């Protein structure tokens, strides 16, 4: 039944804020957890009547989580599941994984166990974190290593924020990104990357926001997160368990990074099933910048929500296989899920309410282009050993850079061999 | 030995001891271990009156130490303008070259002693004189961005 | 990462230090009696970074000089009685520009009393970030005792960040010929023992006041007006909430690709003369282009003679984040040749809404540029001219130093120069 969500570092926490705000609205839960059962997968029940997120928030500095402790949702979460140290990772993977992360890892695991003990049938973890921060990269890797030992049979899914220069505040983010991808890869069953540049560009072009904040980005992200996790929270027929994500999206265990494409995104200022389904193959709606026409599809799911008749999905799917050139690897279907509840948007938000929406999850080799971009920026800096001393002085050996990079080159080769 | 005493008295600025020592026969052109004379030392340490006294009693204004330094090199380096003027008046070689190829102009230029640079120029310092690395004083002023010095070196 | 401990040593260190505390006390609404009198709560959110709270905010500042009279002149300044009285540590005379007296004899006699006070301040800190030292490199106390203090603090607190504002000597401002010795001996210590050093060059400050500001006879007051406007701008990110370079360690990880190349070039726009009426605030294009202009640099080096390894830029005032982004993207576009291609995305931009006093628009540049080698070469050339003739060496070696420390200091500084040159010529 149960899933535990874990939010790590600034990006993971602030996106978590936006996801649980939306979840609460989707399920009729007030910010104090009261509600005048499907979502029990994500919420425990007190029986004062209080529905509490099965969620943990962790940061090595207190400032972002202090805002959760004193905001609108100050009463929603278990307060012992809001966990903070005092000195952050300083944009340094090594400090998040070794020298600073080590001071709080045991507390975090003991607090996760407390959640896990209230579960009769825990499925696993959803882990939210940036690639670019020291805590999002390094403490996440550490936590995923411990979770693999302490919960060996449980699934682990990630929602991972891929860095963009528009909102970057550290030159070393390509290092942290490759270091954490290397050390998390064997411990993660399926990971959904969110390119901040793709979300930024959607906000500017579809929502007419001149300078997107986090908040703008995070509300859009959380609509996409919600469409992905809705099957877990509304007893669907597709992706009913965490294990099914791997089955349906990851036919190859290292290549476990599906592309999300979401439509329609409409400014607060109606499209048919065929129209929103066609919009799933337009690059401007992708959550990661890359070109699926230059790659091969290995698996595809279409997750509809709202006023969606199954026959109209079947017809629209027929049209696009008979018009577009959607090349599937030879070792070729669409899996379909329909949630009949209308999409919810936040009161505050930049998004119009729509009558029907869809999220396509496609495992395409074209996402290798996103890796190639990170790898190339890694290579430029590493060749001069720029900034490497910051890592070697914080509990890490220099050979871990080249091990991480060779692992990325293998991953790029994995993509080339499937097509 | 009166020579070692006179060298130390010239360096320390002991005008009375300089006088008593010379009256007892001290060698006005004595040298220390490195070839420095009482005039080199008075010029280095700024003792103008001792500079004048030594020059009036037989000191060689152009003596060189083991490194080719003259008194004028050292006065120009440390930046003692009055002493530079008195040395030139007594026939100091404005273009003497030391073992690094430096002239007094190079050293005043490097140390930013702009008023000494101008005095040296007016007494015929060689703007084309190159050090062992091929730099003239003008090269030094261009290479190090000293625009006030560069303008003076072309007046 | 909360508290910073400030130490100011010697005349220059204490004068620019006093000015810093005046300037940030006004930005934070702290009056000379320590009460808060401000109108914005952005002012108090990070007040603990620089102030202890008794209700009454006291600078976390330690005041040191071998020269006793410095205590008096600080105390007679506007904020002089707000400094904690037991944090004044003073000797009996003054080093006479002798680095060796500062580092080895009289300054070593005084340093343990300084460390006692340091120790005591560090104990009251919730989460000590590290240290900020203001000093000059050309004197005897701020240079020789200051660098002894740095090494002793480093060994006792090796996990905290050590930051300096180091004032580099110029013959245009002070015609003492032993200052290149003192600077070179100190630079050797700063290479090994600080994490970040802002190079405040008296040569550049003099040139700005003389040539750009048309000031006939620049005073230390004129130079220090530029210093304090630089010190306020480069600490803005430490003193207010924000995303970029928000503490000393994140600043370092952004700004220092190689541990020894930690000497930054401070630029500032607009450059003002004191008691001038800065009318017609600058545009965003004007702040951007003026910030990278050699004539706005607090280090006497032409940035276009070298290449930028990393840069941070802070804009202060009400302006469009969109037009800042555009102007900053543009100046990198046109000048891409001057930004090393092997450190992608190496210019970070912050925009903070509270402008400094007197201005509605201002910006601050913090560059790690290989052109800083021109400043080191200038000091090295002067050091070498003096040291070849062994001028005044006995004055130093008679206080315990060996001539070989001169040689070692010279060679380390020339090694530093070659390293800048190496990354200047490096290709992706
Ligand atoms: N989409 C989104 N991205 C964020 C947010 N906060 C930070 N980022 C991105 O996250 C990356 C670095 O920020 P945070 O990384 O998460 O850092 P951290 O995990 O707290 O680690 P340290 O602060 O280094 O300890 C950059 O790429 C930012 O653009 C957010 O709220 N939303
Ligand atoms: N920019 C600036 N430079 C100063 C100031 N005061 C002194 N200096 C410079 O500092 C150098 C001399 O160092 P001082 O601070 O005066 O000497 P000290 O550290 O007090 O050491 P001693 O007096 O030798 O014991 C020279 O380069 C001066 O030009 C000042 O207020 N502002
Ligand atoms: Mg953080
Ligand atoms: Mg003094």
């Amino acid at each position: 039944r149960e899933c535990i969500s874990i939010h790590v570092g600034q990006a993971g926490v602030q996106i978590g804020n936006a996801c649980w705000e939306l979840y609460c609205l989707e399920h009729g839960i007030q910010p104090d957890g009261q509600m005048p059962d499907s979502f029990n997968t994500f919420f425990s029940e007190t029986g004062a009547g209080k529905h509490v997120p099965r969620a943990v928030f962790v940061d090595l500095e207190p400032t972002v989580i202090d805002e959760v402790r004193t905001g609108t949702y100050r009463q929603l979460f278990h307060p012992e599941q809001l966990i903070t140290g005092k000195e952050d990772a300083a944009n340094n993977y090594a400090r998040g994984h070794y020298t600073i992360g080590k001071e709080i890892i045991d507390l975090v695991l003991d607090r996760i166990r407390k959640l896990a003990d209230q579960c009769t049938g825990l499925q696993g973890f959803l882990v939210f974190h940036s690639f670019g921060g020291g805590t999002g990269s390094g403490f996440t890797s550490l936590l995923m290593e411990r979770l693999s030992v302490d919960y060996g049979k449980k699934s682990k899914l990630e929602f991972s924020i891929y860095p963009a220069p528009q909102v970057s505040t550290a030159v070393v983010e390509p290092y942290n990104s490759i270091l954490t991808t290397h050390t998390t890869l064997e411990h993660s069953d399926c990971a959904f990357m969110v390119d901040n540049e793709a979300i930024y560009d959607i906000c500017r072009r579809n929502l007419d926001i001149e300078r997107p904040t986090y908040t703008n980005l995070n509300r859009l992200i959380s609509q996409i997160v919600s469409s992905i996790t809705a099957s877990l929270r509304f007893d669907g027929a597709l992706n009913v368990d965490l294990t099914e994500f791997q089955t349906n999206l990851v036919p190859y265990p290292r290549i476990h990074f599906p592309l999300a494409t979401y439509a329609p995104v409409i400014s607060a200022e109606q499209l048919s099933v065929a129209e929103i389904t066609n919009a799933c193959f337009e690059p401007a709606n992708q959550m990661v910048k890359c070109d699926p026409r230059h790659g091969k599809y290995m698996a595809c799911c279409l997750l509809y929500r709202g006023d969606v008749v199954p026959k109209d999905v079947n017809a629209a799917i027929a049209t696009i296989k008979t018009k577009r050139s959607i090349q599937f690897v030879d070792w070729t279907g669409f899996k379909v899920g329909i949630n009949y509840q209308p999409p919810t948007v936040v009161p505050g938000g930049d998004l119009a309410k729509v009558q029907r929406a869809v999220c396509m999850l496609s495992n395409t080799t074209a996402i290798a282009e996103a890796w190639a971009r990170l790898d190339h920026k890694f290579d430029l800096m590493y060749a001069k050993r720029a900034f490497v001393h910051w890592y070697v002085g914080e509990g890490m050996e220099e050979g871990e850079f080249s091990e991480a990079r060779e692992d990325m080159a293998a991953l790029e080769k994995d993509y080339e061999e499937v097509g | 030995d009166l020579g070692k005493k006179l060298l130390e008295a010239a360096r320390a600025g002991q005008d009375d001891e300089v006088r008593i020592l010379m009256a007892n026969g001290a060698d006005v052109n004595a040298t220390d271990a490195s070839g420095l004379t009482p005039l080199h030392l008075a010029a280095t340490y700024g003792h103008l009156e001792i500079v004048e006294v030594l020059l009036k009693h037989g000191a060689d204004v152009n003596a060189i130490d083991i490194m080719g330094s003259t008194p004028l090199h050292l006065a120009a380096l440390i930046g003692h303008l009055e002493i530079v003027e008195v040395l030139l008046k007594h026939g100091a070689d404005v273009n003497a070259v030391d073992t690094w190829g430096d002239t007094p102009l190079h050293l005043a230029a490097i140390m930013g002693h702009l008023e000494i640079v101008e005095v040296l120029l007016k007494h015929g310092a060689d703007v084309n004189a190159q050090d062992k690395f091929g730099k003239t004083a003008f090269d030094i002023s261009i290479d190090n961005g000293n625009e006030d010095l560069a303008e003076i070196l072309q007046k | 990462m909360r508290e910073i401990v400030h130490i100011q040593a010697g005349q220059c260190g204490n004068q620019i230090g006093a000015k810093f505390w005046e300037v940030i006390s006004d930005e934070h609404g702290i009056d000379p009696s320590g009460n808060y009198v401000g109108d914005s709560d952005l002012q108090l959110e990070r007040i603990s970074v620089y102030y202890n709270e008794a209700h009454k905010y006291v600078p976390r500042a330690i005041l040191v000089d071998l020269e006793p009279g410095t205590m008096d002149s600080v105390r007679s300044g506007a904020f002089g009685h707000l400094f904690r009285p037991d944090n004044f540590i003073f000797g009996q005379s003054g080093a006479g520009n002798n680095w060796a007296k500062g580092h080895y004899t009289e300054g070593a006699e005084l340093v343990d009393s300084v460390l006692d006070v340091v120790r005591k301040e560090c104990e009251n800190c919730d989460c000590l970030q590290g240290f900020q030292l203001t000093h000059s490199l050309g004197g005897g106390t701020g240079s020789g005792m200051g660098t002894l203090l740095i090494s002793k603090v480093r060994e006792e607190y090796p996990d905290r960040i050590m930051n300096t504002f180091s004032v580099v000597p110029s013959p245009k401002v002070s015609d003492t010929v032993v200052e290149p010795y003192n600077a070179t001996l100190s630079i050797h210590q700063l290479v090994e023992n600080t994490d970040e050093t802002y190079c405040i060059d008296n040569e550049a400050l003099y040139d700005i006041c003389f040539r750009t500001l048309k000031l006939a006879t620049p005073t230390y007051g004129d130079l220090n007006h530029l210093v304090s406007a630089t010190m306020s701008g480069v600490t803005t990110s430490l003193r207010f909430p924000g995303q970029l370079n928000a503490d000393l360690r994140k600043l370092a990880v952004n700004m220092v690709p190689f541990p020894r190349l930690h000497f930054f070039m401070p630029g500032f726009a607009p450059l003002t003369a004191r008691g001038s009426q800065q009318y017609r605030a600058l545009t965003v294009p004007e702040l951007t282009q003026q910030m990278f202009d050699a004539k706005n640099m607090m280090a006497a080096c032409d940035p276009r003679h070298g290449r930028y390894l990393t840069v941070a830029t802070v804009f202060r005032g009400r302006m469009s984040m969109k037009e800042v982004d555009e102007q900053m993207l543009a100046i990198q576009s046109k000048n891409s040749s001057y930004f090393v291609e092997w450190i992608p995305n190496n210019v970070k931009v912050a925009v903070c809404d509270i402008p400094p006093r007197g201005l509605k628009m201002s910006s601050t540049f913090i560059g790690n540029s290989t052109a800083i080698q021109e400043l080191f070469k200038r000091i090295s050339e002067q050091f070498t001219a003096m040291f070849r003739r062994k001028a005044f060496l006995h004055w130093y070696t008679g206080e315990g130093m060996d001539e070989m420390e001169f040689t070692e200091a010279e060679s380390n500084m020339n090694d530093l120069v070659s390293e800048y040159q190496q990354y200047q010529d490096a290709t992706a």
